[PDB]
């Protein structure tokens, strides 16, 4: 996941 | 009647494949359950990379106690509705904005  | 773009039991692989197939470009994005946090959802989007070319990232939105959502603990809200707003206003941390729901 990315993170934001 | 799920919003067009609100996909429950699409896999992660599934919503790559189907983001990254003709039809679907850049912004292009779907809400799925998680694969990973049962009880949550993952945000899916396409975006285009100087150098991998056509690509998706997976975004985790974290659930608030007793209603939430937010993908950053910086900003949070009440439900999905608000946070597809607002990420299509603006990218405000992601890796582009929401642009459209994946088409099938």
């Amino acid at each position: 996941y990315e993170e934001g | 009647e799920p919003e067009p773009w609100f996909f429950k039991n699409l896999s992660r692989k599934d919503a790559e494949r189907q983001l990254l197939a003709p039809g679907n470009t850049h912004g292009s994005f779907l809400i799925r359950e998680s694969e990973s946090t049962a009880g949550s959802f993952s945000l899916s989007v396409r975006d285009f990379d100087q150098n991998q070319g056509e690509v998706v990232k997976h975004y985790k939105i974290r659930n608030l106690d007793n209603g939430g959502f937010y993908i950053s603990p910086r900003i949070t809200f009440p439900g999905l509705h608000e946070l597809v707003r607002h990420y299509t206003n603006a990218s405000d941390g992601l890796c582009t904005r929401l642009s459209r729901p994946c088409q099938t």
